């Protein structure tokens, strides 16, 4: 069954296919509303109930099955009044003494001894990109109607892993994470990503280094793939496509190597709905023949009428990671764009060079080519990342 | 992340001391929430991430206590918990409880148990999360 | 199968060390029964005749002392007593360790 | 099989069969004259040259390997003194080493001697008539293995001699050998 | 769950992944880098010993294995001829190589580096002495141009760092190999590049101008996220920051 359940607790999950466990939440929850992109009323206190008593006792009654007075009594019971320790205006910047919580404990050992000139700060928590996210698309609504989500639409969240693997750390990921919808197609999650692998260049220039190519790897090949649950999904959109697969698949399934059989498709023959898929697994994406990124759907779910609702956000980037620039070793201070071999100036071997450093220790007032070198352009994923 | 800093301690206190009650209903549980002052728990220099994310975080936390194996009167008093967490939260828009596929049925039909139990103040919080739809239809907890 | 069947000698399996309880007991067998290892090999059920001979053979390298020593602190003879003692005695080394 | 590449062999395995056999007769040669070979099994000794031989050929992609996940790979099954040879090698390529300041500068040892015998190998005779203590026509001895370890003491002349086995025998330890009626009533109730 | 990251696919029992495909291929031809290519490591204290340690090794194996081959090749002489007098001057020939070892072999270690610019087998450094944990030509380049001893390690003397302040402006702030030779302290134009960079008024900015002014506008308006942006990212773009 297309029923969800954890393989590893908390890691990752077993599989379902994503159309019929999306039909399998709207069979618990179609015609109920609770899964609607419209505004509900609200819990308040019992004070202020006059207006919304009409309308909730009678549904409170019809699905409590109990009398209309017994649903105005748990309405008032049940109202915020019992529950709200803090008034409606009371700020979150302060931990307030009249309270017993082990929480709030730790958390005054956590705040009280940063109140030093020393450590006086408002800085970031732990990571800062994902409210940002958050509070720039939560709540939104498009500008046009074809660019709305659909009431009930399944959400992803798929982490696309940096081809920049750290190396040194393997509990915690390199990954940017973007939510896809359930209709869309693979196609529109390879276009969106903006991976720097696409704007790769190179090319011995250090005769004439103003004559850097033209074309970024964008426009000289196009190839692109998923893999998910042994199959893949290449592009052929266009004609600087190559089906990779095949050249994978040709190898792969030559030898017990340690996988098993795979197949092919396209990328534009396959919705997320179509897919049945593991959460918290490693599948695959790649691009530009050697751009490999490790796919992890961290989570799925239905949109909710709180959720951004604004499609020309989609797929919406939800989280990042923060990769170093790649500083010039000469300045040891800016961004790089050019690198060098075989360099009589440099004291190693490669040596990244910004271009302000590059172009006058290299070349002559009327830039002839000094000294013995090569030289290539660069551009920096730690800095397009 | 997981269990907030110490969240685990004092939500685990509040049920256990609302279940020695021996009441299930949402009186009981509002005095302890009230004399404790449990509301207070989302302020504390939060910034707008972290009160997002803690508010997540122990939404799912109470979520595990209102699941089974846990017996009538402690699943009350995690719903009481989750409506608690859920309503006294600071956030804009509010988060949400974190609701596996394999447990929307489940409670749904524990919401008819709460009906049929007579003890209507649980099955009126429920229904209140659920017109508030706190509720998040998530895959996972 | 291939071709680099290595062959080297064998014989030398692994046999169980001797205990020093083991040893004792030995001792007094050879007090209170004499050299007889088949009858010795009877009453040590775990050590075949010619583990025996070779008990005697590695003792009197250093021990042949002690050998004459047991073999004068003669004591009467009886198969259950000696049974009795061998069993007991390595329960008790056991439950000591 | 590592004349080929295979899976079970990549070519960071694969080897030139003329460069490791040339290697090994250097080794071989080592051997006999070390009286490495004289009174042992010669296949360990084979075993352990051309293991070392195959690693110090390409010892980066190498060092990493081990007897038996060698012998493995090109199904090959391997003698347990060939570790023996293996370790006597290695003392004999040590006590080599510190003939030559160029390779004692180094401080070479067990770990890294391995891929510095390309260059102990060229120089072998003079490193041997360095090495060897015996510097007779006919620091450390050029002597089989057996010795090497010293003698306790170095064979004092036998004490070869007669005793007067004519004399008269004790009864007392006649008798001692023998079961009083007591004791052969204990044996037949145990027979 | 972690041995997925990359190559997704790796052989069991050989560890490789799948060859060069088509794109890699021409890529390659059109000398387009890849991202692997960008991992550099730092030179630490034990590999700068190592490294002198290797080319002290290497010029004294230069330097005594064609004495040892003369000894061995006249006592190989020496010992098939059967003329007296040719034996005996095969044997003064052997004598020669005898004193020249033990002659090589006590001199000092500066000695045998020899100058800056002598012939080293870069190759054989790298790929034994160094494991090719580091390739020929970046050894090479490392040690003729920081680590041989010749090469200018001192901190800048005050003096040294007026003169070069003063003499990059003649040259335009081009032309750094004149800049050092004629600031007459044996500098590298990198060393030489590098002081007056981290020191120049025209890279590190206090000051703002239109330029860059509109060009952190339009990142800005293009990448920030609410409180977000990547401060030190931006460099790239617009120039003189870190
Ligand atoms: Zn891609
Ligand atoms: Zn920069």
């Amino acid at each position: 069954c297309n029923f969800p359940e954890y393989e590893l607790p908390e890691l990752n999950t077993r599989a379902f296919h994503v159309g019929a466990f999306g039909e399998l939440w709207r069979g618990r929850l179609r015609g109920a509303g609770d899964l609607s992109l419209r505004e509900p009323p609200a819990s308040a206190l019992p004070g202020s109930q006059a207006a919304d008593s009409d309308r909730e006792d009678a549904a409170v009654a019809r699905d409590l099955d109990c009398s209309l007075e017994a649903a105005a009594e748990l309405r008032a019971v049940c109202g915020l009044d019992k529950l709200k320790c803090l008034e409606d205006g009371e700020d979150p910047e302060v931990i307030p003494e009249n309270t017993d919580l082990v929480t709030l404990g730790v958390r005054k050992r956590f705040l009280e001894h940063r109140e030093e000139t020393i450590t006086i700060d408002r800085a970031c928590r732990q990571e800062t990109f994902v409210y940002e996210m958050e509070s720039h698309a939560i709540g939104k609504k498009p500008e046009n109607s074809a660019d709305m989500i659909e009431e009930g639409e399944l959400i992803l969240s798929v982490n696309i892993l940096y081809p920049v693997i750290f190396h040194k750390h393997k509990e915690h990921k390199p990954y940017q994470t973007m939510l896809v919808l359930g209709s869309q197609k693979l196609t529109q999650l390879r276009d969106s990503i903006r991976c720097v692998s696409d704007l790769q260049i190179g090319g011995e220039f250090s005769n004439t280094p103003d004559q850097a190519p033209e074309h970024i790897s964008k426009d000289l090949y196009k190839s692109a793939f998923f893999y998910f649950e042994g199959t893949f999904y290449n592009d052929k959109r266009y004609p600087e496509c190559r089906d990779l697969s095949r050249t994978i698949i040709e190898w792969s399934e030559s030898h017990d190597r340690g996988y098993g059989k795979f197949q092919t498709a396209r990328m534009e023959d396959f919705t997320f709905n179509d897919l049945c898929i593991k959460l918290g697994f490693p599948y695959l994406y790649c691009h530009q023949g050697d751009c490999e990124h490790v796919i992890v759907i961290t989570d799925i779910r239905l949109v909710h009428h709180d959720d951004c609702l604004d499609r020309t956000l989609y797929p919406l980037l939800i989280k990042k990671h923060w990769l170093w620039t790649r500083k010039c070793f000469v300045c040891k201070m800016y961004t790089a764009r050019w690198v060098t071999n075989n360099d009589s100036f440099a004291p190693e071997d490669p040596c990244f060079f910004c271009d302000v450093c590059f172009r006058m220790l290299h070349y002559d007032s009327e830039g002839n080519k000094l000294g013995e070198f090569l030289a290539y352009p660069y551009v920096d994923p730690g800095t397009f990342n | 992340m997981g269990t907030p800093p110490g969240l685990q301690t004092d939500c685990e206190a509040l049920l256990s001391r609302f279940q020695e009650t021996d009441s299930v209903r949402f009186e009981d549980f509002t005095e302890l929430w009230r004399n404790m002052k449990f509301g207070t728990i989302f302020c504390g220099r939060m910034r707008n991430l972290e009160k997002n994310m803690f508010t997540k975080e122990a939404l799912a936390l109470a979520w595990r206590y209102f699941l089974p194996p846990y017996t009538f009167q402690i699943r009350v008093g995690a719903l009481y918990l989750l409506y608690g967490l859920y309503n006294t939260q600071l956030c804009q828009p509010k988060q949400k409880i974190r609701v596996a596929l394999k447990d929307w049925d489940e409670v749904l039909k524990f919401q008819q148990d709460l009906v049929n139990a007579q003890h209507f103040d649980a099955a009126y919080i429920f229904r209140k999360l659920r017109l508030d739809r706190a509720f998040h239809f998530t895959a996972m907890p | 199968g291939s071709t680099t069947t290595y062959s080297s000698f064998r014989k030398n399996y692994y046999s169980k060390p001797w205990s020093n309880k083991e040893t004792d007991m030995f001792f007094l067998a050879i007090s209170m029964v004499g050299t007889d290892f088949s009858m010795i090999g009877q009453l040590f059920p775990h050590r075949a005749r010619i583990e025996i001979k070779n008990k005697f053979k590695r003792e009197e390298k250093t021990n042949g002392w002690r050998i004459d020593k047991a073999f004068q602190e003669k004591r009467p003879f009886d198969f259950d007593f000696f049974a009795h003692l061998l069993q007991k005695v390595l329960a008790e080394e056991e439950k000591r360790k | 099989k590592l004349f080929q590449a295979s899976p079970s062999v990549p070519a960071k395995y694969v080897e030139d069969k003329e460069k490791m056999l040339s290697r090994t007769m250097q080794l071989v040669e080592l051997a006999n004259e070390t009286w490495l070979v004289t009174g042992r099994h010669p296949l360990p000794v084979i075993t352990a040259a051309t293991f070392l031989a195959w690693q110090s050929l390409q010892p980066a992609d190498r060092l990493s390997c081990s007897l038996a996940r060698f012998c493995k790979l090109a199904n090959v099954d391997l003698p347990y003194p060939a570790s023996s040879r293996l370790q006597e090698l290695l003392a004999v390529l040590l006590r080599m080493a510190e003939q030559l300041a160029w390779l004692r500068v180094l401080r070479l040892d067990k770990r890294s001697v391995v891929k510095h015998i390309g260059d102990l190998l060229q120089h072998r005779q003079s490193l041997v008539r360095s090495a060897f203590r015996d510097g007779t026509a006919e620091p450390a001895l050029l002597l089989p293995p057996c010795m090497l370890k010293s003698p306790k003491r170095i064979c004092p002349v036998p004490p070869v001699s007669t005793v007067t086995g004519d004399e008269n025998i004790s009864d007392s330890e006649i008798e001692q050998y023998l079961r009083t009626p007591q004791e052969v009533r204990d044996f037949q109730r145990a027979q | 769950m972690g041995h997925f990251m990359k190559p997704y696919f790796k052989d069991k029992v050989t560890g490789v992944g799948p060859p060069a495909n088509e794109d890699t291929r021409e890529k390659a031809a059109q000398g387009i880098k890849a991202f692997e290519e960008l991992l550099v490591t730092k030179w630490k204290n034990w590999e700068k010993a190592l490294l002198r340690k290797s080319v002290v090794s290497d010029r004294l194996q230069r330097l005594l294995q064609p004495k040892l081959l003369k000894l061995e090749y006249l006592h190989q002489k020496q010992s098939k001829v059967s003329s007296e007098l040719e034996r005996q001057a095969l044997e003064k020939q052997g004598r020669e190589a005898e004193k020249e070892i033990q002659d090589i072999n006590q001199l000092p270690e500066e000695a045998l580096l020899g100058n800056r610019l002598d012939s080293h087998d870069w190759e054989k450094i790298s790929n034994i002495n160094f494991e090719g944990s580091r390739s020929a030509e970046e050894i090479r380049k490392f040690w003729q141009n920081s680590e041989h001893p010749s090469i200018n390690k001192q901190e800048w003397s005050r003096e040294e760092e007026e003169r070069l302040q003063a003499i990059a402006a003649a040259h335009g702030h081009l032309e750094w190999q004149k800049i050092a030779e004629e600031l007459g302290t044996s500098r590298s134009a990198f060393q030489c590049l590098q002081k007056f960079q981290q020191h120049n008024k025209a890279l590190k900015r206090k000051e703002w101008t239109e330029e860059e002014d509109r060009m952190l506008t339009q990142l800005v308006q293009e990448m920030r996220v609410g409180s977000h942006i990547p401060y030190r990212r931006i460099v790239y773009y617009m120039e003189g920051r870190d």
